């Protein structure tokens, strides 16, 4: 994942916040230097291969330092809620085939005009209720999007019964209606699913998707049979598939630019992210200025990410340490 | 929206785009079914 | 702007104090004219579920002088199998309001309104913004479509109106194509004040007594100061005069209306 830089980007992992030089001891830990006058601060911390310290920040020299949460970096999943339109039925009409179409836009390559498009369809019957609707039209969209041998999954249908109205019933294409036996359905619910990720080599994105109707003969009157309106979301993807791919480029800023290319030919960097983890990001932007005409300043910034557990324990105590050292005002998340 | 330009006299049923006519019931065929007029 | 003239016309502002007449405000005010748009009840008082209802204005001097200078503006909406009499006028007045009463429009054309069935004097406006869900009320039983005030520059751009005559397409019946409704030119409510007419006529009859090359030539100008405030109203008093043969003469007296016909009545 390849970002943008106003000038160089370098980041330190924080595993572990010391006090001293001499107890940085385990490849992760961090302590924030500056002097008695507060005009220097830099970032001794222990690399893989022994103690490394960080640049030296000019304490005059900042332009902005804040905290982001872990909450923050987390995606919210877009979920569509397809129900029957109202004014339209609100029973199925006998006889008419009700196709749905879901548009997808970022698939695979990397623009709007990279696009795939997945049906469902039913075939409404004399008795069929709003419920019967639902449960067959759920079953032959994940019939079509969920199958095993896809590329990459697409979207995630959920019913809802409306007894229950706030837990999502899960249909798969080995779901049988045999299985879904409540009576009282009021809606589908599609929801995006997550990419797959290879740090560095494969970013964190997202297939966005829109519901589209087919028109039915209802009265004489082809009308499009449905409204997809998007409720608010319930899930997130955590920020761990982020910050790897935050520390796999900004490790070479420090380290090799060479990763892997004559293979076995290489420098191989220890990164201390686990993926699997959520983290708080910390931007510590700053900028050089020279001594008589050098007055351009190199605008640089010093990422440092720390492991956070539901309440910010390690990043607000980090942010306690570079603040009585610097004499900085970083506000505590 | 359905136009039928016939009217079939049969005992048995005729096709569906057709007037069954059977010795004073007339019937078309709407919505699957066949329809009695009357 | 330029009037016509009885050889001359020379305006006073009475600001603090042949024939002779004085007109009130009321006079020149042009009172805008409404047309109120219904279902005619002949054809159908329910909308027809097939349907397509298209309304078409006619207006005429849209930019130019002539009724030649036409502009058609259309209003539509399909009606359905539920659709009510108020369901209709609520969703036409809010597709006329697109069309004529949106962002970007270079004028004003007409002013959109929807008459409930619970106050028939009071006339609530719809504009482009304006929703489904903020007309509320389940009894429309018109649409009033209304003329508006145009732009307006001081001896530059006269006062002027477009006038418009809301036209009806055919909608299918019973096998037979007929008008859906029906235009009614009802007494009109609201009117255009008298400060824009004076304004202009003040700053014509001004060039009279001084500086006829307004502002030709514009750092070599003779600056003349207007005692006439746009956003007034004004009474107007007309003595025309004359000195073998009569040159006739023309004095415009004007003053403030406070709604009682004081300072006109004081003169």
């Amino acid at each position: 994942m390849v970002i943008s830089i106003n000038q160089v980007r370098q980041l330190y992992v924080a595993k572990a916040l010391k006090a001293n030089t001499a107890a940085l001891t385990t490849a992760g830990d961090i302590v924030p230097k500056a002097d008695t006058a507060k005009t220097t601060l830099y970032f001794q911390s222990m690399s893989p291969a022994g103690i490394v310290a960080s640049d030296k920040i000019n304490l005059k020299h900042v332009l902005y330092a804040k905290a982001t949460p872990s909450e923050a970096l987390a995606h919210k999943l877009v979920r569509y809620s397809v129900t029957l339109d109202a004014d339209v039925s609100a029973t199925p009409v006998a006889g008419q085939n009700y196709i749905l179409r879901l548009a997808f836009r970022q698939y695979i390559g990397l623009s709007e005009e990279d696009q795939y498009f997945k049906y469902g369809e039913v075939i409404a019957r004399s008795g069929m209720t709003a419920s019967d609707f639902y449960k067959k039209m759920a079953i032959s969209l994940a019939k079509n999007l969920e199958n095993k041998t896809e590329s990459t999954p697409l979207v995630n249908i959920y019913l809802i019964s409306a007894a229950a109205a706030s837990t999502d019933v899960p249909v798969t294409s080995a779901t049988k209606e045999s299985d879904l036996t409540a009576t009282d359905y009021n809606q589908i619910i599609i929801e995006e699913t997550e990419q797959p990720w290879v740090l560095g080599m494969m970013p964190q994105a997202f297939i966005p998707f829109t519901p589209q109707f087919l028109t039915i003969t209802v009265d004489g009157e082809d009308r499009l049979w449905g409204v997809a309106t998007v409720v608010t979301p319930t899930k997130t993807v955590p920020d761990g598939h982020l910050i790897a791919d935050l520390e796999y480029f900004c490790m070479g800023a420090r380290g090799d630019i060479y990763r892997g290319m004559g293979y076995p030919n290489i420098i191989k960097t220890t990164y201390l992210v686990d993926p699997g983890a959520v983290y708080d990001v910390l931007d510590i932007h700053y900028f050089y200025t020279g001594s008589n005409e050098s007055v351009q300043k190199s605008e640089k910034t010093i990422t440092l990410v720390a492991v956070d557990d539901g309440s910010h324990t390690a990043m607000n105590a980090l942010i306690g340490a570079i603040n009585t050292a610097s004499g900085l005002t970083i506000a505590t998340l | 929206m359905k136009t039928l330009r016939t009217l079939k006299i049969s005992p048995n049923a005729p096709d569906i785009n057709s007037v069954w006519l059977y010795k004073g019931t007339m019937k078309y065929f709407n919505n699957g079914e066949w329809e009695t007029i009357g």
